[PDB]
């Protein structure tokens, strides 16, 4: 049951936009809402509006009086001397709650005229006509006007609706909540050479009487929220999908072949999401818009998605096809379960984010294989076991503070840190995988189909929300639908992993009792760490003995420590028979390293990742080597690679080398075995016999049979030896001499890989392989032996580093004439120049990176150069570079770059709270408090980034370096 | 344990008694090599009669 | 200037055209 | 850019 927090119900909204002026960056328009009051004596009506100048408001064609105030413009007063962050977080939460449409509130308060009170008490319709104007919007909407001359279509000027969650208040007045569903009528009067893309279906396109402008009329009969309404106006090249004909793809001019190749996969994503769920795609059209200077890499609205143009690749670009493919896939998953089925509160957001991430993981499983699914699930779980042990924990479904271990309030999406938002979505889809583990996948897809079917029977009624609230899901409704389809309720699992905000830590060690033939496990939990919680459920453990692989369920109550499980025979060591594996197959194992008295080959605690856990198991090194070689699970091979770094014995070198030589191993395991072999090789110097590690293996796999030092000409058509070939010198460059210097046998090998590179024969580009070669050249740089702080000049350069510097100069200059796909070699060469500057080789001068961080460059070059400037101002304690970065945060045209500068200055801070630095003035505290209070008031993501930066630099209490 | 030095061809003589005696859980508790075995302390004097049979 | 000369970085008016577009096709 | 998981050798059905 859904009861509105608003005293009115909104039925229909007309959004008309005229006079989109690109020179002056200005729009004019009106908005006409059709509300039905649910309570008599409505009097004031409270709507949401930011940055719009409200000209006049007429209610039922009668002139009404409005008052506007935004408490989130300046959160605390300018003349308050408070400088602690808990004060700002409480004041910011109160300010966002005072404009919240999820309460009754709002920023624009319109007073109902007196003569309509007899029209409002007996509950009859009210039609509110606001007309507004955006004069020059800051972050309200995306504006991109290039400085080439010509007409606005000839220079490539486009508009996007930027922002996240409820950010539609930034460009027209609305009820900007996900719970106020209404039908829509959208008119946009644009230039005759431009096209206006928006939500709904385009019913017509009429000309103006001078035929210089045309009006696009859109209609949206599926009741969506105001927060799902978007807009993209530009000179877009239109491409109808040749497979599905209601899907149109819009790109920027001159990028039509890239659009043709890139969006050619999307029909398979549509077919997948419509056959695992049994509902068809709910909207009547689908539109993909590719734009410049995007807010996020992929945004999903109702019947529309806005991607950045940096996803567009051609047919000869690999290492970008899977990333763009999965961006399209998660936009479509959010089309199904973020835009059609919406949110009932700010709680129950974990339901939608979990269903979106879970069905996108099912797509990844079918498309890229289970191996890639398991690797992705493990990397998401490690991300969580790192973030939650780092700071507190992520609390899905809080109850309204519920989480007081973090420096922000979790009551609203616009007060969350961006890393918390990312980890929120990550934990939501892992908890949905856990619900699939308890209640099987076909019942899970039946739950999702029942939600979609209730929403689509709801979506066709005309009753103003008598039935339109069946399109809003809640937690209680989701659990009730689960209990309807399965008969089991998941309330212990919901109580543990949703309502409780923690992950578990397992420390395991075994001992084999030879007398009674049992395996005595010893599993203890660390439940006193700040991020942890105590697990009391069951726990699966998989033991591989000589007779095969056996699963055991252990009951781990609070007082439990020793778990005795039984062991089988050892009669497959009496005769040589094959040892049967986890799957149905069996292999020949070399049992010379195994103990004579124990049959068990390896043990895995929680193999299926059925809890949110971090396992620290103490096996013997031969058990880790057997688990690396003969396991049929990629996460166990990865964890054995990760655990073999502590055992540098030559049997582990043989194990990793046998993994590296082995095709029919998953390629991301071999790419990890490269770096593990490099670390082991560095640890057993003065024992290593022959050549450096992986060199003979590289010449055996990727070089000519007649010439060992000449590499084969590039043929990248295998896509697994391509990735292994481009990752093996990067790990090989981490080899170190006894003298702690990279050997001149590996550096010469990398330089010969660079010289003899011929790419005139493959059908694929070479930009990522050459960029990884520059990364391998940067990995070999050891710190220089400066004497008496000698100035680093050209004559006293290292003889090794002169070759590296010549190569990166040649590569960067050749990129200036023949550019790569996304300037990958510019990014790699800037990163390598920063590596050479971090050691004492090149003079520590930020002027090159400051010239590459200007506005007109590509955004990857810009963020690489700004990363180099952030690293410089951390190491050299530069005041003027920090003022340069803070000025670039305040006034840069691209808001993604501002968010990225705040993000990089949070990750690599110039000082922490423990450090005494010269940069801890009262002036810097006043600048960052002014940046939290004012200055970042237009983005909701810069303000949370400024809160994160103030927390990283000065902590939760009063800045110490202050009177 | 109790270190017992014996012959490689005679080590399996005490192993057959392990799978036949039902007194305790297991007779031999640890086997070092072909000439070194371990044992719960109690059957050296009994083996002196068994050796006559052997 | 004699040893390791770098061509100076010039800004483009429209940078996606020189970035994303293929030149040999 | 493709499957690259040798699935017919690990899971034959």
């Amino acid at each position: 049951g859904f009861e509105s927090p608003r005293p009115y119900k909104l039925t229909h909204q007309v959004v008309c936009i005229n006079n989109i002026n690109f020179q002056r960056k200005s729009v004019v328009g009106f908005v006409e809402l059709t509300i039905f009051p649910t309570v008599a004596n409505l009097n004031r009506i409270k709507l949401n509006s930011k940055q719009c100048r409200i000209y006049r408001v007429r209610i039922n064609d009668l002139e009404a009086a409005f008052i506007y105030n935004d408490p989130t413009l300046e959160v605390c007063h300018s003349e308050s001397k408070q400088r602690n962050l808990n004060y700002f977080s409480n004041a910011y939460a109160a300010a966002v709650s005072a404009v919240d449409p999820d309460a009754g509130n709002g920023e624009l308060c319109i007073k109902v005229p007196s003569e309509l009170w007899k029209h409002v008490d007996e509950l009859k319709v009210l039609k509110i006509h606001i007309n507004f104007s955006l004069d020059q919007p800051k972050g309200g909407l995306h504006f991109v006007v290039p400085s080439v001359e010509g007409s606005m279509a000839e220079r490539g000027a486009h508009v996007f609706s930027c922002g996240y969650q409820n950010s539609t208040r930034f460009w027209f007045p609305c009820v900007d909540s996900y719970s106020e569903l209404c039908t829509w009528k959208l008119e946009f009067t644009v230039d005759a050479a431009m096209v206006a893309v928006s939500n709904g279906d385009l019913v017509e396109t009429v000309y103006t009487h001078d035929m210089r402008k045309k009006t696009f009329h859109y209609m949206l009969t599926i009741p969506t929220a105001a927060s799902n309404i978007s807009l993209a106006i530009g000179p877009f090249e239109i491409l109808v999908d040749p497979y599905m004909h209601e899907v149109t793809h819009f790109c920027l001019p001159q990028l039509l072949p890239l659009l043709k190749h890139t969006t050619s996969y999307l029909h398979e994503v549509f077919e997948f999401y419509e056959e695992i769920l049994t509902c068809r795609y709910p909207y009547s059209c689908f539109k993909t818009v590719f734009i410049d200077e995007a807010y996020v890499e992929v945004a999903a609205y109702a019947s529309m998605s806005i991607f950045s143009t940096n996803l567009l690749h051609s047919a000869m670009i690999i290492d970008e096809t899977p990333l763009t493919r999965r961006c399209l896939a998660q936009s479509l998953a959010q089309q199904f379960f973020g835009c059609f089925i919406s949110r009932m509160s700010w709680s129950d957001e974990w339901v939608l984010k979990g269903i979106s991430g879970y069905i996108y993981g099912l797509w990844m499983k079918k498309t890229f294989g289970v191996n890639e699914y398991r690797h992705w699930i493990k990397e998401e779980l490690d991300k969580i076991v790192a973030y939650e042990l780092k700071t507190g924990g992520v609390l899905l479904h809080p109850i309204f503070n519920p989480a007081s271990h973090l420096h922000f309030s979790i009551k609203h999406p616009h007060t969350l840190s961006w890393e918390y938002y990312s980890m929120f979505q990550c934990k939501a889809h892992l908890v949905m995988r856990l619900i699939e583990n308890r209640i099987s996948m076909e019942f899970m897809l039946q739950v999702f189909n029942k939600l979609l079917s209730l929403a689509s029977t709801a979506s066709s009624q005309k009753f103003q929300s008598h039935m339109w609230s069946q399109m809003l899901v809640s937690t209680s409704g989701f659990l009730k639908s689960i209990s309807n389809v399965s008969g089991k309720d998941i309330q212990p699992l919901i109580k543990q992993w949703v309502d409780q905000s923690g992950v578990v830590k397992f420390y395991g060690s075994f001992a084999f009792n030879r007398k009674r033939n049992v395996l005595e496990l010893e599993i203890k939990q660390d439940y006193t760490s700040p991020g942890t919680q105590k697990y009391v459920g069951p726990l699966k453990v998989t033991v591989q003995e000589l007779d095969g692989s056996f699963n055991h369920t252990l009951q781990i109550e609070e007082n439990s420590l020793k778990h005795d499980i039984p062991c089988h025979s050892k009669s497959r060591r009496n005769k040589k028979k094959k040892i049967p594996l986890m799957n149905g197959e069996e292999v020949d194992m070399d049992l010379s390293a195994m103990d004579a008295d124990s049959p068990l080959l390896w043990i895995r605690i929680d193999p299926d990742m059925s809890v949110l856990r971090k396992v620290e198991f103490e096996q013997a090194d031969f058990m880790w080597q057997y688990q690396l070689r003969y396991e049929r699970d990629v996460v166990a091979q990865q964890e054995s690679i990760l655990a073999l770094e502590k055992f540098p014995t030559p049997a582990s070198r043989l194990a990793l080398t046998d993994i590296l030589e082995q095709e029919q191993c998953f390629y991301r395991v071999r790419m990890s075995a490269c770096f593990c072999l490099a670390k082991i090789a560095n640890s057993m110097v003065s024992t290593w016999t022959g050549p450096p590690a992986m060199k003979s293996l590289f010449t055996r796999m990727f070089c000519c049979k007649s010439c060992p030092n000449i590499v084969k000409t590039n043929n990248f058509m295998s896509f697994q030896s391509y990735f292994l070939q481009k990752t093996m010198p990067v790990a090989m460059a981490l080899l170190r001499d006894v003298h702690n210097l990279c050997p001149k046998e590996v550096l010469t090998f990398i330089l010969d890989l660079i010289k003899y590179n011929d790419n005139r024969k493959n059908k694929f580009s070479d930009n990522y392989y050459r960029a990884e070669m520059i990364d391998a050249l940067a990995n070999s740089v050891t710190p220089a032996v400066s004497v008496n702080n000698e100035v680093r000049t050209l004559d006293n350069l290292n003889p090794d580093v002169r070759l590296i510097l010549e190569e990166i100069t040649r590569f960067l200059n050749m990129e200036k004439l023949l550019p790569s796909y996304r300037h990958t070699i510019t990014v790699s060469c800037l990163r390598a120049i920063r590596v050479l500057q971090k050691n004492g080789h090149v003079p520590s001068d930020p002027a090159l990176f400051k010239s590459y961080a200007e506005y007109g460059h590509f955004v990857d070059i810009r963020i690489a150069a700004l990363e180099a400037v952030v690293d410089y101002t951390k190491v050299d304690r530069s005041y003027e570079e920090l003022q340069w970065l803070l000025n670039m945060i305040q006034n840069d045209p691209v808001p993604y770059v501002r968010h990225k500068i705040l993000n990089m200055l949070t990750k690599n801070p110039p000082f922490t709270k423990n450090m005494e630095s010269p940069l801890c003035n009262e002036a810097l505290v006043d600048q960052l408090w002014k940046l939290m209070n004012s200055g970042t008031s237009h983005d909701w993501r810069l303000r949370c980034g400024a809160v994160d930066l103030y927390f990283t630099l000065f902590g939760l209490s009063r800045p110490s370096c202050l009177p | 344990g109790v270190l017992i030095e014996c012959d490689p061809a005679m080590k399996q003589f005490l192993l057959y008694l392990d799978e036949s005696n039902a007194l305790g859980k297991k007779f031999i508790i640890q086997d070092i090599d072909d000439t070194h075995v371990f044992v719960i302390a109690e059957l050296v004097n009994v083996l002196q009669e068994r050796v006559g049979e052997l | 200037v004699s040893t390791f000369p770098l061509i100076a970085a010039r800004p483009f008016t429209i940078p996606y055209l020189t970035a994303l577009l293929p030149s040999e096709l | 850019p493709w499957n690259l998981s040798n699935d017919e050798y690990y899971y034959p059905k």
